[PDB]
């Protein structure tokens, strides 16, 4: 199933 | 087949079930 | 933040608190109550931003930009938002706006910068190219950061999350026709992906993930057809015969081999038949509980095995007694001893489980039951250990999983698909209770904080929501309060679970959520009480 992006992971 | 992954995934995350032909 | 300045309908006054804000504050607008973002995505919006956001990328220096960071992740949050809110919904105007200020970052001399800061903006507009829709529109650039992409970039930790959304573009592209329609010609992007994927330098660093990714990426791509088709081959070969489904580089072979195999001929690669040897050199320790329970292990120690074995032992006596089961299985049932499949972690869980068992692995593991009438049919819980799982077997999520197998062969008829009616409370409760019993303070928190749900609500739990408090803690409650008030009630239901007769069962509950709730209700207080 196709989905748009939500947030990307930050650095740590 | 898998979505790509991002650059962390979650290690402590709850089952799923179903499809493992 | 102040998410209440998203909904003005002045546009400068959105663009002001994009702006004020940050990205940090946006973020809120992706799970934001359905009347913040009918307002804060109107197709004017959208435009507009989008057309502020065209001339602020065509001045970019260089450097990062936290305005233009802020700026497309609201573009791309508000294709989020109309993906899954019927009452978001674009004219036809507001994609072009957004395509051309893609095109003005893009276009930029500065679109190949190396640097973190750079990486948070590039990061949000190469997203931007699969959230609106614009997978078939910067393959020449997907193709440059591919063959672009070397150790220098691969130190930042934002380059490498900016860079990696190229394969979520390949992904998405799937969907679109004219990507559908041109990418089986793309033959410089596919021996850029096939060399990305080969960089022998990915091993082990900070960006093998991305170079599993592009083999991944690349096995897809023999589902089209055009010029490309034979740099496609040719690539995958040389990862085939660079790495191995085992050992170095296999991350890569076996990203490769999973699309290749659902995709394409399996022998034009000579990879047939290889989830079973996988399985063989993965799960090298056989580790046999009993009759009823053998585990395959990556690698156990033989204390973590014996603790594995005594604590499914006690449930499992425990699961007989509480369940009155005789022992008996259901009929048509000879999934007759749980394979435990125990990967060394994670990582490892999501490299080798998905070809072995044919699953997705984005999850802390599964229960496969199968077809339990099927010779030769085989029940297979996979899992892995995790440092913070639960001593002294450190598999995550054991005893909670474990139970699914014995409620799956002694209680529920037919395969996992069988009831016809709603399951989810009893299967997910029964499981929480035999593997908890009555230490689950989470339960007793979920009723203390004031939210509760009834009888009837719970018994209509499903997956869908995904609502893991009323699932695991409200299904469990359920469960405890007919075993400790109504007992004989649960063996009348089992009757009907067992034989596969799901109206009887759905009737039978049905009576419960009329007659009970009120001592539902009392039997929740007496435990908060209990608590203090
Ligand atoms: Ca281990
Ligand atoms: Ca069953
Ligand atoms: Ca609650
Ligand atoms: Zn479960």
């Amino acid at each position: 199933d196709y989905a748009p992006t939500k947030l990307l992971p930050q650095q740590p | 087949l898998s979505e790509p992954s991002q650059q962390v995934t979650e290690i402590y995350q709850h089952h799923a079930h179903q499809n493992g032909n | 933040c102040d998410v209440e300045a998203f909904t003005s309908n002045s546009s400068n006054d959105v663009l002001n608190a994009i702006k004020t804000q940050g990205a940090s504050c946006v973020n809120a607008l992706f799970s934001a109550e359905s009347r913040i973002q009918e307002a804060a995505f109107e197709s004017g919006h959208m435009y507009n931003i989008a057309k502020h956001t065209t001339d602020l990328a065509k001045a970019y220096a260089g450097g990062g930009s936290d305005e233009l960071e802020a700026l497309f992740l609201y573009l791309r949050a508000g294709y989020y938002a109309e993906f899954y809110n019927s009452k978001v919904s674009f004219l036809s105007w507001v994609t072009p706006a957004v395509k051309e200020a893609v095109d003005a970052f893009v276009n930029n001399a500065n679109f190949y910068e190396n640097s973190d800061p750079h990486g948070k903006v590039l990061s949000e507009v190469i997203i931007t190219m699969d959230s609106a829709g614009l997978q078939h529109a910067y393959l020449p650039q997907v193709t440059q950061w591919l063959t672009r992409w070397d150790s220098q970039y691969a130190q930042n930790w934002y380059m490498r999350n900016a860079v990696n959304g190229v394969f979520t573009i390949l992904f998405g592209g799937q969907w679109n026709e004219q990507f559908v329609q041109t990418i089986g010609n793309q033959t410089e992007l596919a021996k850029a992906l096939g060399d990305f994927a080969l960089r022998s330098s990915a091993i082990g660093a900070s960006d093998e993930f991305m170079a599993a990714n592009a083999g991944r990426e690349l096995g897809r791509l023999t589902k089209y057809s055009g010029s490309a088709s034979s740099t496609v081959k040719s690539k995958l070969t040389e990862i085939f015969a660079q790495y191995e489904m085992y050992g170095r580089g296999d991350a890569i072979w076996l990203g490769a081999a999973d699309t290749v195999s659902y995709y394409a001929d399996c022998s034009d690669y000579g990879i047939c038949n290889f989830e079973s040897q996988l399985k063989g050199l993965v799960l090298s320790q056989s580790y046999t509980c009993s009759p009823t329970i053998r585990i395959l292990s990556q690698n156990m120690t033989q204390d973590q095995h014996v603790a594995a074995c005594s604590k499914m032992g006690y449930e499992e006596g425990y699961f007989h007694t509480s369940l009155e089961t005789g022992r008996q299985p259901v009929a048509d049932d000879y999934n007759t001893q749980l394979q435990v499949n125990i990967f060394d972690s994670s990582d490892d869980y999501g490299k080798y489980a998905g070809p072995i068992f044919n699953i997705s692995t984005n999850n802390g593991g599964m229960y496969l039951e199968g077809d339990p009438a099927t010779p030769g049919n085989i029940p297979n819980f996979v899992a892995y250990e995790a440092p913070y799982a639960n001593p002294d077997h450190f598999v995550w999520n054991l005893e909670h999983e474990y139970v699914h197998y014995l409620d799956g062969r002694f209680d529920l008829y037919g395969g996992f698909g069988h009831p016809t009616e709603r399951i989810v409370w009893w299967s997910e409760g029964i499981a929480e209770y035999v593997s908890k019993e009555n230490d689950n303070q989470a339960a007793i928190d979920t009723i203390k904080d004031g939210s509760t749900f009834t009888l009837s609500e719970i018994f209509e739990t499903s997956y869908d929501g995904f609502d893991v408090d009323r699932i695991a803690r409200w299904g469990y409650l359920a469960v405890r309060f007919m075993f400790e008030r109504h007992k004989d009630d649960v063996n009348q239901m089992l009757i009907e679970t067992r034989q596969g007769n799901w109206a009887n069962y759905k009737a039978t509950i049905n009576q419960w959520a009329i007659l009970y709730q009120s001592e539902f209700e009392q039997w929740q207080q007496a435990l908060v009480l209990e608590h203090h």
